[PDB]
RNA sequence: UGUCCUACGCCGGCAGGCGCGGGUAACCCGUUGAACCCCAUUCGUGAUGGGGAUCGGGGAUUGCAAUUAUUCCCCAUGAACGAGGAAUUCCCAGUAAGUGCGGGUCAUAAGCUUGCGUUGAUUAAGUCCCUGCCCUUUGUACACACCGCCCGUCGCU
C-alpha cells in the first residue's frame, strides 16, 4: 500500500536483535 | 517559553550510529498535544523531558 | 606570573592578618596565601599560633586539609 | 594595524565586488612599532602601493606630510624610503573603524586587529 | 578526539585553550617544522624579501619562520583567543580578524605567495545551518585565486579525517581555477605522514590457436617447448 | 615455591660475610608481617624537597675472565620532560585502571611469556556511518567496451 509503505519510510525500525554479553553454595 | 513533556512510548532507535532514540512524549499543561522527538542517552517510558521550543516535530528516516 | 611569596611576615601584612584574618567565614592555609601572598609553609604556621591565642576556632584536623573558622 | 594593509584592504561584502576599494579610516589611539628596514621589500612595494588612497587615508589619519607622488629608486632615497618606512610599516592604529563605501558596514579595531567577520 | 568534533573554531579554541597551546612542546616543534617545509615547498626566488599570507595563523608560530627568514606577511584567523596570544609573543606581521570561508578581503593581485598550516580541513564541517561545506570551500578558493598574483604558488599543510575530505577539497580547489597537485611527505609512513596542497596560477599465435582447439575438445598435442619453431629454412 | 627455599644468632652503615637448624614438602620457609591504602610531620606552585638520565670516586658478590661499565651498594652531578596537530590500540562488572607478588628460559643478569591477589570505577544494554567477514537479487548506472578525434602551423634535404 502506498500509505504503508509512506509510513514505513517515514518511521524506524526497531526490536529484533539480541546482543550476548557478560550464589547458593 | 520552557516546555516540559512526558513521553509516552519509544519508537525505535535512529541516526547513522544509533546515537539518538525517537520518542512520542505528551505534555504537561495540556494533555492534548502530542509531537514526536529525538533524544540522546537512555530514555525509558514515564520521562519528563524539557524541551526548549516545542514547535518542530524532529524527524529522521 | 610568577609567584615571589614572602617566607616571613613582614610588619605590613602581619597587622593584616591578625585584624582580618579571624574575621573571613573560612580560614585555610591555602585561601590565606592566596590573598595574603605567602608561602604555604607559613600559611600554616602563622595559623596555629593563632589557634594558641583563642582567635580561631578549628573545624578539622588532617594531614591533608586543615579547616578553621571564626569566632562569632 | 599597518597603513600598508588597509591600503591593499578591500570589501568581502557579496554585493560590493569588486569596488569596495578603498575603506576609510577612523583613529583615535596610534602606536609606533619599530620594523627592520629592508631597502629590498619598499622597492617592489611601490608599483603595487596605490597613491591616491595612500593620501585620502593619511588625511584620515589627519597626517599630511607625506610624498605626494611614486617614490621609485634604486635604493638610494633613504631619506623617502625611512619617511614612508615610518608611513607605511610602522604606524599601526590601535583603535578606530573602517567605513566600506558601498555596504556601510562598520569594521572597528580593537587593539589593533580589525575584524572583518559577518 | 580529533579537535574538529569539539565544534566551531571560535569556541574550541577559547581563552584556556589558547594558553596551553602556546606552552605544547609538540606544537612548537611541529609547527615550525611543517612551516619549514611549507615554505620552501612554494619556490619563490631566493634574496627576494615578498609579501605572504598567513591564512589560519593562529598563534602565529608559521608567522614568525617567515619573519625570521626575511619575509612580511599578514594573518587572518577566526578566533580571538590565538590572536591574542599572537599579540603577546611581539610578532612582526599585520593581524587580521575573519572568517576564510566568507572570502579574504583584499584586492586582486596582492600575494607573492599563500602558506597553510593546519586550518583547511575546518571547512569541511558546518556547525551552523546556515554554513555549507561546498560553498565555503569556493568561496575560499575562488577568493584566494582572484588575490593571489598570476604565476605564484600557495601551499596548503590540511589534516584529513578520511578519504572523501581529500577529495572533497580537490575539487572546490581545482574548479575555482587552480592547477597543481597533492605533497604527500612519507605516504606510507604514520607520524610523519604530512599532506601539502602545492596550488599555483598557471609462436605465440600458435599458442592460442591450440587452446582454441583445447576448448572445442579434439585431441591435441601437449605444450612443450617445441610448439612453434621453424624447422628449417624453406627453398 | 623448592633440595634449593630459608628460619635464628654474631659483625658491618649498606650491598655483604661467619656459624648452626627446618623442609621432597596442606610437615619448613609461612599466622606467606606485599605494595598501593590509612594516620601524623616537612615542603608550598618554584624545572621545586617533581623527574631521574648521563657522569666522577669508592666498596661488595658470582664467575676460568667483568675492559665496551655482569650484578648490587654508598656519596656526589641533577639533562630533557610543564599532559604530548592527530597516526592509533585495548575495553562492558569484581571488568578497565592504580598496586605489588610468583613459574619456563637461567655459572650470575634482568627481559620476554605466563599467572595471582589487593583498591576498584565513568560510559553502554545500541547501530550498520567507517573497517572486516558472511548471505540474497543482479550485471540495467559508472567503468570496460563501440564509434570518432587522434592536437594543428611553417621551415630544408
Ligand atoms: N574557518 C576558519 N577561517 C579562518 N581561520 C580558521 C577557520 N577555522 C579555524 N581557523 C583557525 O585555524 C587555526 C588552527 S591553529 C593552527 C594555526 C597555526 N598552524 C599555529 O599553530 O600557530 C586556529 O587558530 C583557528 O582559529
Amino acid at each position: 500500500p502506498l500509505a504503508d509503505q509512506i509510513l514505513a519510510g517515514n518511521a524506524v525500525r526497531a526490536g529484533v536483535r539480541e546482543k550476548r554479553r557478560g550464589e547458593e553454595y | 517559553p520552557i516546555k516540559l513533556a512526558r513521553v509516552t512510548k519509544v519508537l525505535g532507535r535512529t541516526g547513522s550510529q544509533g546515537q539518538c532514540t525517537q520518542v512520542r512524549v505528551e505534555f504537561m499543561d495540556d494533555t492534548s498535544r502530542s509531537i514526536i522527538r529525538n533524544v540522546k542517552g537512555p530514555v525509558r517510558e514515564g520521562d519528563v523531558l524539557t524541551l526548549l521550543e516545542s514547535e518542530r516535530e524532529a524527524r529522521r528516516l | 606570573d610568577k609567584l615571589n611569596n614572602l617566607v616571613l611576615f613582614d610588619k605590613a601584612t602581619y597587622d593584616k592578618l591578625c585584624k582580618e584574618v579571624p574575621n573571613y567565614k573560612l580560614i585555610t592555609p591555602a585561601v590565606v596565601s592566596e590573598r595574603l601572598k605567602i608561602r604555604g609553609s607559613l600559611a600554616r604556621a602563622a595559623l596555629q599560633e593563632l589557634l594558641s591565642k583563642g582567635l580561631i576556632k578549628l573545624v578539622s584536623k588532617h594531614r591533608a586539609q586543615v579547616i578553621y573558622t571564626r569566632n562569632t | 594595524m599597518k597603513l600598508l594593509t588597509h591600503n591593499l584592504l578591500s570589501s568581502h561584502v557579496r554585493g560590493v565586488g569588486s569596488r569596495g576599494f578603498p575603506l576609510r579610516l577612523q583613529a583615535t589611539e596610534v602606536r609606533i612599532c619599530p620594523v627592520e628596514f629592508n631597502p629590498n621589500f619598499v622597492a617592489r612595494m611601490i608599483p603595487k602601493v596605490e597613491w591616491s588612497a595612500f593620501l585620502e587615508a593619511a588625511d584620515n589619519l589627519r597626517l599630511i606630510q607625506v610624498p605626494k607622488g611614486p617614490v621609485e629608486g634604486y635604493e638610494e632615497n633613504e631619506e623617502f624610503l625611512r619617511t614612508m618606512h615610518h608611513l607605511l610599516l610602522e604606524v599601526e592604529v590601535i583603535e578606530g573603524t573602517l567605513q566600506c563605501p558601498e555596504s556601510g558596514r562598520m569594521f572597528p579595531i580593537s587593539r589593533g586587529i580589525p575584524n572583518m567577520l559577518l | 578526539r580529533r579537535p574538529e568534533h569539539g565544534g566551531p573554531p571560535e569556541l574550541f579554541y577559547d581563552e584556556t585553550e589558547a594558553r596551553k597551546y602556546v606552552r605544547n612542546s609538540r606544537m612548537i616543534d611541529i609547527q615550525t617544522r611543517m612551516a619549514g617545509r611549507a615554505l620552501e615547498l612554494l619556490y619563490l626566488p631566493e634574496n627576494k624579501p615578498c609579501y605572504l599570507l598567513d591564512i589560519g595563523c593562529g598563534t602565529g608560530l608559521s608567522g614568525s619562520y617567515l619573519s625570521d627568514e626575511g619575509h612580511y606577511w599578514v594573518g587572518l584567523d577566526i578566533s580571538p583567543a590565538m590572536l591574542d596570544e599572537a599579540v603577546d609573543r611581539e610578532i612582526e606581521g599585520d593581524l587580521l580578524l575573519g572568517d576564510m570561508g566568507q572570502g579574504i578581503p583584499f584586492k586582486p593581485g596582492t600575494f607573492d605567495g599563500c602558506i597553510s598550516i593546519s586550518a583547511v580541513q575546518w571547512l569541511c564541517n558546518a556547525n551552523k545551518k546556515s554554513e555549507n561545506p561546498a560553498k565555503r570551500l569556493y568561496c575560499f578558493f575562488a577568493s584566494l585565486f582572484s588575490v593571489l598574483v598570476r604565476g605564484s604558488r600557495a601551499v596548503l599543510q590540511l589534516y584529513p579525517e578520511n578519504s572523501e575530505q581529500l577529495e572533497l577539497i580537490t575539487t572546490q580547489a581545482t574548479k575555482a581555477g587552480f592547477s597543481g597537485g597533492m605533497v604527500v611527505d612519507y605516504p606510507n609512513s604514520a607520524k610523519a605522514k604530512k599532506f601539502y596542497l602545492c596550488l599555483f596560477s598557471g609462436r605465440a599465435w600458435v599458442l592460442e590457436k591450440k587452446e582454441r582447439h583445447r576448448r572445442q575438445g579434439r585431441e591435441v598435442r601437449p605444450d612443450t617447448q617445441y610448439t612453434g619453431r621453424k624447422r628449417k629454412p624453406r627453398f
